[PDB]
């Protein structure tokens, strides 16, 4: 699993692989794991898809009678910390990598990770999922703050693809989500369109000199691809 | 009489009669003779058949040790297929442990050390055969000579066996800075035809190997066209 959402001006781009995998097959080639909880605050889920769609479900009625009754928009902050009480209420109990992220007017764009211990950190950009482990040194080098909605896109979909490039337990579709002031815009890159993978990044076309014929020199040549040489 | 009953006794002369014993063994077999070229390396050997009735291959005195190399034994068959049995388990360690096809010079040494390990211990005689080891790896074409005593020594071209003399004296007629390995298959088959006794021994043929940049620097027997 692979999760992550940065912030722009205006607003936010969650983004997510799309594999559920049972260890080594994959269940699920086309998960969506950025779950609404109202209009425009959707959390990422990683871990237990079982866990954090039971919590994400909660979660989201819990906003939705909060938002009746108060009669005015959910805050971002809001949506964390309900989120962050039931992860760390159940922290033993369950295994829940959480981002909320979403957009409010009073604080505009807003990303919390809310980890597996039940932190709740307030972050420009946050990463979850085995596949986040790829991801930190990728933003360490690559992000830049104070991107358009969208490079943040585009950037969010190049790092879910470096990411599901060397997770396993990542890969399928790239969704994304802009929550900001407009109305929310999903997307699907299919892994045929993806802006990255290794299998089309010219880097690794010549083949790990492996195999190698039976020769009279020490001379490293090419594999050998034909019985009769 | 003591003086030479065993390799493991030097003679107040300071020699080691066993070992001198075991070169007459070479000296009294039939007549190999090689040559190292620029293309790679040729081996040709007559061997002296005692019947009429043997396979053609019948007691190949040439054997491939590697890809890249082959021992060729002037001597006692069967001593000689000892150290063939040795060239070939330190060929395969060079590429088992080493990764690396053995050099020639290193396989050569290999080969003498083995060849000497015998002359040393009363309880072991020397080899009754000179290898002639022909390869072609990263250290270019190289032709040695281990003999008896394990004294190796590399050659342009070289003869052994009861011809010996007279098959040098032919060898020193090439020019080795001039010839192709596709000319001394033909120089060193003749040689071995013109020093050959004729009365003595009646059935022979000469079994001819090469590795050479034509064959791949792969160690092969020579086609029966070329041969003549």
């Amino acid at each position: 699993t692979t999760i992550l959402a940065v912030s722009y001006n205006g607003g936010v781009v969650l983004a997510a692989d799309s594999r559920t995998s049972s260890g080594t097959y994959v269940v699920n080639r086309a998960s969506n794991k950025l779950t609404k909880l109202t209009k425009k605050i959707y959390c990422c889920r990683s871990g237990s898809a079982a866990d954090t769609q039971a919590l994400a479900e909660r979660v989201s009625n819990y906003l939705g009678s909060y938002q009746t009754d108060i009669g005015a928009g959910v805050n971002v902050a809001t949506a964390a910390n309900l989120f962050q009480k039931m992860c760390y209420m159940n922290r033993w109990n369950i295994s829940a990598g959480i981002i909320v992220a979403g957009y409010d007017p009073i604080n505009g764009g807003s990303v919390y990770s809310i980890p597996s211990g039940g932190s709740c950190v307030k972050l420009d950009y946050a990463l979850g999922g085995s596949g986040s482990i790829f991801l930190y040194s990728f933003f360490d080098a690559n992000y830049k703050p104070g991107m358009s909605k969208s490079e943040c896109v585009a950037f969010c979909q190049r790092a879910v693809a470096h990411a599901y490039s060397r997770d396993g337990s990542s890969g399928g579709l790239i969704r994304t989500i802009t929550l900001d002031a407009d109305e929310p815009e999903d997307q699907t890159i299919p892994w045929n369109r993806s802006p990255y993978c290794m299998e089309k990044d010219p880097k690794y076309v010549t083949q790990a000199t492996q195999n190698q014929p039976f020769s009279s020199s020490a001379k490293i040549t090419g594999n050998r691809m034909s019985s009769t040489g | 009489s003591g003086h030479d009953q065993s390799t493991d006794v030097f003679s107040a002369e300071g020699r080691v009669f066993q070992v001198e014993y075991a070169g007459k063994a070479v000296d009294n077999s039939s007549t190999a003779v090689a040559a190292c070229c620029k293309d790679g390396v040729v081996v040709a050997v007559e061997k002296v058949h005692t019947s009429r009735m043997l396979e053609k291959g019948s007691n190949n005195r040439i054997h491939a040790v590697d890809r890249q190399a082959g021992i060729c034994i002037c001597g006692l068959l069967p001593d000689g297929r000892a150290i063939v049995s040795r060239a070939r388990q330190e060929a395969e360690n060079s590429r088992d442990i080493f990764a690396t096809p053995i050099r020639g010079s290193v396989l050569a040494n290999r080969v003498g050390e083995f060849m000497h390990a015998y002359t040393t211990h009363f309880a072991y005689r020397p080899f009754g055969c000179s290898a002639i080891i022909a390869s072609y790896a990263d250290d270019g074409p190289q032709l040695f000579v281990s003999d008896p005593s394990g004294t190796v020594a590399g050659y342009y071209g070289v003869a052994l066996g009861k011809a010996k003399t007279v098959a040098k004296s032919e060898l020193e007629k090439l020019d080795f800075s001039s010839l192709t390995c596709d000319e001394a298959v033909g120089k060193l088959a003749s040689i071995l035809h013109e020093v050959h006794d004729k009365q003595k021994d009646k059935l022979y043929e000469v079994e001819v190997a090469w590795v050479c940049d034509k064959s791949d620097r792969k160690f092969v027997h020579v086609p029966a066209d070329m041969v003549p």
